[PDB]
């Protein structure tokens, strides 16, 4: 009867239901967001989501582990909303893709996937 | 909920018990003013972690994302690195005290070897005592200093006192610390 | 063929449009009311001087209340709840505390009491059953029960009975007079 | 049943006769207006400072 989390420990997952961020369903739920931007915590929230795994860790924690140093989480800034941003987030692999335009077309910038079972790649993308 | 309805006056100050008023409150969004159940709103509860690890679930708990046991900052006991490294690497949260250091460099010196010594991504708590200056005027620029360099410096305890607000909310925005704690020894300090 | 009539204390300015042929009477009891008025003030800390263009139009209202003019003190009512209660989404004691709360017109507890809530129940002849908050939640969620106190809470408690009397006549006449006969009739034993 | 409805912005002043029904939503738009509305001088010489009656109307107009 114990409750089963991923990890415990850091601020409680939160259920945001935002504006500007125009939440779709399917494979991987869409959030786009148009010229007026929300909040960034309420931002980064919502990407987390209310489940706590992998991808809810590497958003919601405010620190990393640089060898034994704790540092801020660039995931914070790179997450931050943009203009015209669309962000893809897998409902099974959990995999996050975020989009941006370049030169008129929208195209990725960050990946975030679990290749390994504990280990987690963010690639940014130069077109 | 306390509701006076003999009684017809503003709300206190603290918003404790209701008056006349709230009896026949309507409004559109139909919320009213509630009270907290601390037995159900504060049930230490148990969680399981993906590795089978069991610890129990807390506000405490949380905040350090270990078990709601610590070792408070002891002046012959915990400033020594081992005590601190070992309770660190069995996982429970212990303070560094700063009453057996008088210098930035020997108070460095024993970081960088708790650091070393402890696992990656423990953080590590200290101690100062409010009632000397000179602890305080070298350290708090040395844990500023370690923090903005990214030593793993997870939270700051200010023993025998209580700073005032003004230096408080200084701790608070400059160190950039996960935590601060405070020690009061009577309601005055509570407050 | 409405007409714009107005009431002011000093800087309290109330305007409500009126009808025409009602207009007179409505001239009639301002000039009552002017002369019943205190002095106006600075700062308007007179206890029977409003503070608010809410609080002077309830005290209109309950001037009005005792006169042969029944549709202007309904009409009034009307206009009061339409510009204050906002067409009846909150209640005047809610109304009240919003007042007392609200900076740009300071007033009193009893100022708000006597200048809004006595005038209100004074012209109010009939009241619809409305559903509170705290009834809505009843229903679902909250859990409402009721404690009577004793003695010994006050040293001049008939001060409160003194208080509900006046602000609330036509609601608790009927049960006080029932009482009062009651007692008339026990206590010579 | 309509109702008189004023802005001013010193001597600025303008009423208008406005459903009572909508008198509520006029009133929190006047709020906000006088909020976003600079403090009133002499002359009204400020830049976005209405200096008429028909000024102040076309601004809560717009």
């Amino acid at each position: 009867k114990i409750p089963v989390v991923e990890y415990f420990g850091g601020k409680k997952p939160a259920s945001v239901s935002a504006t500007s961020v125009n939440i779709i369903d399917g494979n991987q739920v869409v959030y786009e967001i148009d010229s007026e931007l929300p909040n960034k915590q309420e931002w980064l929230d919502l990407l987390a989501g209310t489940e706590l795994n992998w991808l809810q860790a590497f958003i919601s924690t405010d620190r990393i582990v640089q060898g034994s140093k704790h540092v801020s989480n660039p995931l914070h800034d790179i997450l931050t909303p943009a203009k015209h941003s669309k962000v893809t987030i897998d409902k099974k692999t959990k995999k996050l893709t975020a989009f941006e335009n370049i030169k008129g077309d929208l195209l990725p910038v960050v990946e975030i996937e679990l290749v390994k079972p504990n280990t987690i790649q963010l690639s940014l993308i130069e077109h | 909920r306390i509701i006076l309805a003999g009684t017809l006056d503003s709300n206190p100050i603290d918003d404790e018990y209701g008056f006349k008023h709230e009896i026949f409150q309507t409004s559109a969004d139909k919320a009213i003013k509630w009270a907290p159940d601390w037995l159900k709103e504060l049930r230490p509860t148990l969680v399981k972690n993906s590795e089978g690890k069991i610890y129990v679930k807390t506000k405490f708990s949380q905040l350090l994302g270990r078990a709601p046991l610590m070792v408070a900052g002891m002046t012959p006991t915990t400033v020594n690195t081992d005590i601190v490294s070992a309770s660190l690497n069995a996982g429970y949260h212990i303070e560094l005290a700063g009453g057996g250091y008088f210098s930035p460099v020997m108070m460095t010196r024993a970081i960088d070897d708790i650091v070393s010594r402890i696992k990656p991504g423990y953080g590590l708590g200290i101690n100062l005592i409010y009632v000397n200056p000179f602890m305080l005027q070298w350290g708090i620029p040395l844990i500023k200093d370690l923090r903005e360099k990214g030593y793993p410096i997870q939270s700051l305890t200010i023993g025998a006192g209580v700073p005032s607000i003004e230096v408080a909310t200084e701790y608070i925005e400059d160190l950039g610390l996960t935590h601060l704690g405070l020690k009061p020894g009577s309601v005055d300090a509570i407050s | 063929t409405h007409r714009p009539f107005q009431l002011t204390h000093g800087s309290i300015e109330h305007t409500l449009l009126v009808p025409n042929d009602l207009f007179f009477n409505y001239s009639q009891l301002k000039d009552e009311f002017i002369k019943t008025l205190p002095e106006p003030t600075e700062g308007f800390a007179g206890d029977d001087e409003p503070s608010s263009p809410a609080e002077l139009y309830g005290k209109f209202i309950g001037f009005i209340s005792n006169a042969q003019f029944p549709q202007i003190v309904e009409l009034s009512l009307k206009d009061f709840e339409s510009r204050f209660l906002d067409n009846n989404n909150d209640n005047i004691h809610s109304f009240a505390v919003k007042l007392l709360d609200d900076e740009t017109y300071p007033t009193t507890i009893a100022k708000v009491k006597e200048n809004i809530v006595k005038n209100y129940y004074k012209a109010v002849k009939s009241i619809n059953k409305v559903e509170s908050n705290l009834l809505y939640h009843c229903k679902h969620d909250a859990k409402l029960v009721a404690i009577f106190g004793g003695q010994g809470n006050t040293d001049d408690y008939f001060e409160e009975l003194r208080e509900l009397y006046t602000l609330y006549q036509g609601l608790i006449e009927d049960l006080l007079v029932s009482i009062a006969e009651k007692l008339n009739q026990l206590h010579p034993s």
